[PDB]
């Protein structure tokens, strides 16, 4: 004999999709409206379980560039619309002390605005960076998103340094981690452990370094959906981070200009000293020994005796062919032709020199610009380059050489270095199975 | 979806030719854009593929720095343009959408615009 | 801890099932995390609530572990006991029984409301 | 790169044909057949080796998983007279001519 | 199916409830639609527990049919049991008794407080 | 009525529950008001469902006194039952056992566990 039995509570699981909160240990995300995280984490380790995990088809990362980009919004909402900027600026280019390498690269534009009062102007001053502004046919300039969208300065006491975030899905839910230390990001995960909440990532907005990400744990990792394929990002997690030192020596001055009543613009006044290109500095002995460990574990997919090139963007808006980042309130867009430009056979510092733009168009949406407030002082970040977002070219020609040149821009390739192990999985408590009892 | 290309070209050799390819129909953001290029009586070649989202880029390693592509959103438009032309470039060029990064699946093409390069 | 007998045995699985059974469902600012929060929470209260009304509707409700008066058609699965609670775990179990889940349901209720009515025929 | 073949073959109206794909590497499913008509840009019919696109009718069919693809047309019609191209991700291949005989 | 049985008789209508006992309960934006999703979902899940918490204080949770050792006085309704099973389905049955519920409950849940007293006395 | 057996003795108290127990559970526009509203009906939903998971943890679904099996330390309380009973009410008594609360909940469900299987042993 032998009968149905109900069991609730069974450890059964299927994937599915849900929206997970936060929680964490002003912000432009609401770090503070996040729920307070138990101080010690709970995980669970799992033993005899094989579960098939997908980088590249995971939802999590969906659900984190829509937050992102809520949060973004929400955070520009309540404050300053500077339309009343778009207009004819009488431009000329700035010239007290200034070095070879940034000849013309400012302009001191002088220019009407409303005042507090209706019916009253006001000629002021401003200090806009080149790619800012582009000119009319000193001469006439305009900002460089007055013909495409409006924009919203960027609000000064909101910060925008990455605060951890901790995704946890809801009760009734379980998340997935893949502690496979050799996991490349499809198929079986022979090592599944059970947790409630992410480990706190970054929400790191960079386009061809990942800054201040999580490093790999055995050796460099090559994550892809198709490394034949040529139109997937190649994401590179590095064992051992490369530091980055990125500065801005000009001494900025903001300046605060009555727009309307209670609205304020802050524009960059005359900047005091030196004024001198931001750059970055990369150790080129850790950096030619991390391309080195790229490049052996690159060669597996390629096999053995063929030759592996760096070499930088080949095209774009300054977003990808340019590693862009923001730290310190600015936004910095670096030309990485030194980093990617070597070829592998089977105390000296690289010297980036970046650019400044103030007009951001962020999340790639055409209608809805930024204008970042300058901030004060002279800038300093120290970061770790976590990995990297190659990019294969295309074409099969009678040379083996594979040339590697960094990528980005879809900020869904830079959230999903964090969630790549990561799965989300619905309990299924109720189950049924033979046993050889009745009811009475 | 209509891709619509531009108009047959002739160009003495070591000019550069710049066609280009206006597609409607789908919103120009979310599919990649191929440029495949056939010669009289051969096979299909591919050439690269610009990403019109923000104009990454990805040519062929036997056009690559012969070749640039670029985009115009406002207009819906995309360019590529050839340089230091040379006879064998005698070829029929064709403007494919690419529906799914995996599995390339050129959906629609354009007409083509075949470029002439003679003395 | 929570499902940390995913991998164990099927008896072994099934005799813990507490630790696993109570994380099952543990102002307001209408932000960005706020709606989010407000959407698990509300999730998470109905999934509860459904599993425990099929319990319930089926007889079972407040037994981690339930019997009941319906036949097992051998075409659900030929397998032996032994074999079934000693060699294999709950997951792959589901996989081979996941499409006749749906069938054995209805006969549960169906059982359940004859069961109750005898009680009243009865009692 | 591909080495489809044969460069063509005549084949009467109705016949069956076959168009072996043989890959120089690992190609999984991701192999597209198109159809370009003489002067005509080319036209897509079958995608990841077995699906068909919409509008495509049914006497194509693919088939193959490794390094090994096939295309059949079933029923060949006179409106079926073209150049079949494999396409693997990037790389073409060397187009099969069908001839009425 | 669901309320197939709405002009079916007393004792018909009885014999079925778990096919209209199931379906009473079974990411967010914010827009007029989404709303109205989560007023609708937070309305089912609230009447559902309120109609469980009414059964439960009786002592009746998890049985469709329950009885009770409360009296019945004759002036909520004289009607003879044959008819009032036999020839009258549930719908007027409620007109003719929705004024004397109230009373009717807390008597319920009065006499399993008392039962279960006793229960704690004899055990 | 609500509350009423606040100050009242443990007996007394534990007498009469039904009157603070159905009290624990009873358009949409998303003003202050509402919102605030829809966030009291949630919350007041969420902790009711999680008092009666805690209970029906434990075996005690349905019943407003149920015993259990596990024994009790004379560390958590040495005060008689006469006095605990009769001079001193339920307020105080929590104040004083707050600080085991919870392993004797764990012992509480893990007696169930086992009871549970027991059955199904028996069964
Ligand atoms: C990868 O991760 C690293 C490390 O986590 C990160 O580097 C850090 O970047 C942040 C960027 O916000 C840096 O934070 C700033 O640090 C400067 C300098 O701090 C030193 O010096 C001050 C005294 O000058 C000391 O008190 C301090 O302890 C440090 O020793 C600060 O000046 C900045 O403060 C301003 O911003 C804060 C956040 O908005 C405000 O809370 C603060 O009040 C300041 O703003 C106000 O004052 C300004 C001056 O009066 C005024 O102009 C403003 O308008 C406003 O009113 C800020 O704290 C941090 O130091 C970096 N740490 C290191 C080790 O380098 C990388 O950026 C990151 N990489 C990424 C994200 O790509
Ligand atoms: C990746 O790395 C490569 C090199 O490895 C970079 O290629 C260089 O790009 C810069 C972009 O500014 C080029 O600089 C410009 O060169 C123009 C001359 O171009 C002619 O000559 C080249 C060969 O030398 C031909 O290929 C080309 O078709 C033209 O015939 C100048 O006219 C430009 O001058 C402008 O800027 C200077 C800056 O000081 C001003 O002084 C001038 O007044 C004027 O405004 C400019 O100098 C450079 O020539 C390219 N090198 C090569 C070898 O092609 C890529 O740019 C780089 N990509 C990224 C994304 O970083
Ligand atoms: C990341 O790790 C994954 C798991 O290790 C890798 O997937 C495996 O990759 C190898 C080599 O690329 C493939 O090996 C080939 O297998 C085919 C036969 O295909 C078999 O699998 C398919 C899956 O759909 C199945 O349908 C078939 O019937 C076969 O059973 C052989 O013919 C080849 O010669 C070659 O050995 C694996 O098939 C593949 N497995 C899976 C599940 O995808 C993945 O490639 C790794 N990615 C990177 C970038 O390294
Ligand atoms: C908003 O204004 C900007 C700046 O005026 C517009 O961008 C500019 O658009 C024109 C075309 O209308 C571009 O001209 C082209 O330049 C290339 C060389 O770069 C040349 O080969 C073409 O023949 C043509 O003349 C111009 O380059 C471009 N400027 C920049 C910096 O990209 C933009 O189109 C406007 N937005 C609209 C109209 O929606
Ligand atoms: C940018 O241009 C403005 C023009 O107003 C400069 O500011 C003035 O510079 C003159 C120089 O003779 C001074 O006499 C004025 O006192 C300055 N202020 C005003 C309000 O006129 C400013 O110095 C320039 N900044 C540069 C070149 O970096
Ligand atoms: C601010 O507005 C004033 C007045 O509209 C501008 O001054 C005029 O400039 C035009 C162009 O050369 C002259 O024809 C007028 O005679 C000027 N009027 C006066 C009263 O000066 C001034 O140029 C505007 N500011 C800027 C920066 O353009
Ligand atoms: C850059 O990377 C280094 C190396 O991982 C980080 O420093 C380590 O942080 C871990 C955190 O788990 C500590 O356990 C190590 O002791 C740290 N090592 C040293 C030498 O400090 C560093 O925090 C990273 N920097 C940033 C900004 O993320
Ligand atoms: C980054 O590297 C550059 C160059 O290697 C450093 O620039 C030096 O800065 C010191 C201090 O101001 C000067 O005395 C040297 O003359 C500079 N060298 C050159 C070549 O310009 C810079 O200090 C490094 N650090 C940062 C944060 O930029
Ligand atoms: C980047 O800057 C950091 C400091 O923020 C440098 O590290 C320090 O370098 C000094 C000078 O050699 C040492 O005395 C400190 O002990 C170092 N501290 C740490 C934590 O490393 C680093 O050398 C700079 N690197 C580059 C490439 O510019
Ligand atoms: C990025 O940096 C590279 C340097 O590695 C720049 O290349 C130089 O550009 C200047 C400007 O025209 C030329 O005079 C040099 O001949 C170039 N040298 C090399 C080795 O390429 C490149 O222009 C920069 N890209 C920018 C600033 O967009
Ligand atoms: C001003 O700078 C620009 C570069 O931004 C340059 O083209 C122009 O010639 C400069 N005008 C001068 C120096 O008068
Ligand atoms: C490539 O070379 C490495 C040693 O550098 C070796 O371990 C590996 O097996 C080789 N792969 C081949 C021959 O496919
Ligand atoms: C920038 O200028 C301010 C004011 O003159 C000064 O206090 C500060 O030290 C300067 N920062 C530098 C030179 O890095
Ligand atoms: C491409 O990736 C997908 C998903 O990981 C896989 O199914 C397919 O076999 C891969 N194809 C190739 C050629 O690598």
């Amino acid at each position: 004999n032998l009968w149905v039995t109900v069991y609730y509570g069974v450890p059964v699981w299927k994937d599915a999709e849900t929206t997970l909160f936060c929680a964490s240990d002003h912000n432009v995300w609401a770090t503070h409206a996040c729920v307070p995280t138990d101080p010690n984490p709970q995980e669970i380790h799992l033993e005899n379980v094989t579960e098939e995990f997908n980088m590249w088809k995971n939802n999590m990362v969906e659900q984190m560039h829509t937050d992102i980009i809520s949060l973004w919004d929400q955070s520009l909402k309540p404050c300053v619309k500077l339309t009343p900027l778009c207009v004819t600026l009488q431009c000329t280019n700035v010239t007290n002390n200034i070095t070879d390498d940034m000849r013309g690269e400012l302009k001191n534009c002088s220019f009407n605005m409303t005042t507090e009062l209706r019916d009253k102007k006001q000629k002021v001053y401003s200090l806009f960076y080149r790619l800012d502004v582009v000119q009319i046919n000193n001469k006439e300039y305009r900002l460089i998103n007055c013909n495409t969208s409006a924009i919203t300065q960027a609000c000064p006491k909101v910060s925008f340094e990455p605060i951890p975030i901790h995704y946890c899905a809801p009760a009734g839910f379980a998340i997935l981690k893949c502690k496979d230390k050799k996991f490349n990001g499809t198929g079986p995960c022979p090592s599944v452990s059970t947790v409630q909440c992410t480990h706190g990532i970054k929400p790191v907005v960079s386009t061809q370094l990942l800054l201040n990400g999580s490093l790999a744990e055995e050796e460099v990792m090559i994550r892809s959906e198709n490394i034949t394929n040529n139109a997937k990002n190649i994401l590179v997690q590095f064992n051992t981070p490369v530091q980055i030192n990125c500065t801005r020596p000009n001494n900025n001055t903001r300046k605060s200009i009555r727009i309307g009543p209670g609205q304020a613009f802050y524009a960059t006044g005359d900047i005091i000293g030196d004024i001198r290109q931001a750059h970055c500095n990369v150790s080129k002995a850790t950096w030619n020994e991390t391309l080195g460990k790229v490049v052996k574990q690159l060669r597996k997919h390629f096999g053995n005796n063929t030759i592996i090139r760096f070499a930088n963007s080949s095209g774009g808006d300054l977003e990808v062919t340019t590693h862009s980042f923001n730290c310190g309130g600015e936004f910095f867009y670096c030309n990485t032709s030194g980093l990617f430009n070597s070829t592998w056979i089977s105390n000296d510092s690289i010297t980036l020199p970046c650019r400044i733009k103030q007009i951001i168009n962020m999340w790639q949406r055409i209608g809805q610009a930024m204008y970042a407030p300058p901030i004060q002082g002279v800038i300093r970040c120290v970061s770790n380059i976590t990995g990297l977002i190659l990019t294969r070219d295309g074409g099969s020609t009678n040379s083996t050489t594979e040339t590697f040149r960094p990528g980005g821009g879809d900020m869904r390739d830079n959230w999903r270095s964090e969630l790549y192990k990561y799965k989300v999985v619905k309990i299924e408590p109720l189950g049924v199975a033979p046993t050889r009892c009745k009811r009475r | 979806v209509r891709l619509m290309q531009s108009g047959d070209e002739v160009k003495k050799p070591g000019a550069s030719v710049r066609l280009s390819c206006k597609a409607d129909g789908y919103e120009f953001s979310d599919y990649f854009l191929h440029w495949v290029r056939q010669a009289p009586g051969q096979g299909l070649e591919w050439l690269g593929f610009i990403r019109p989202r923000l104009g990454s880029v990805n040519y062929s390693k036997r056009f690559q720095g012969r070749i640039t592509m670029t985009r115009d959103m406002s207009i819906n438009t995309v360019y590529m343009e050839l340089r230091s032309l040379t006879s064998d470039d005698t070829a029929q060029y064709y403007c494919a959408r690419m529906y799914d990064t995996d599995s390339y699946k050129f959906d629609s093409w354009g007409w083509g615009t075949v470029v002439i390069v003679s003395s | 801890g929570f499902l940390g007998a995913a991998g164990s045995t099927m008896g072994a699985a099934s005799m813990t099932l507490t630790v696993q059974a109570r994380n099952l469902l543990s102002l307001l600012k209408l932000t960005v995390w706020g709606i989010k929060q407000l959407q698990a929470r509300v999730l998470a209260v109905e999934r509860y609530l459904r599993d425990q009304q099929l319990l319930g509707i089926w007889g079972c409700s407040g037994k981690l572990i339930c019997c009941t008066n319906v036949p097992w058609n051998s075409s659900w699965s030929n397998r032996n006991l032994s074999e079934i609670w000693d060699n294999m775990t709950w997951l792959q179990w589901d996989k081979e029984i996941s499409n006749y889940t749906q069938i054995i349901y209805g006969l549960l209720e169906e059982s359940q409301n004859q069961q109750e009515k005898n009680e009243q025929d009865l009692l | 790169p591909m080495t489809q073949s044969p460069s063509s073959l005549s084949i009467s109206v109705g016949d069956r044909v076959t168009i072996t794909c043989r890959s120089s590497q690992y190609a999984a499913h991701n192999v597209n057949w198109y159809q370009q008509r003489s002067g005509k840009p080319p036209k897509l019919l079958i995608y990841d080796t077995s699906k068909l696109q919409a509008g495509v009718p049914s006497r194509f069919r693919g088939g193959g998983f490794g390094t090994e693809f096939t295309f059949t047309i079933s029923s060949l019609q006179p409106e079926d007279v073209a150049t079949y191209y494999c396409q693997h991700y990037e790389f073409f291949g060397q187009g099969t001519r069908l001839e009425i005989t």
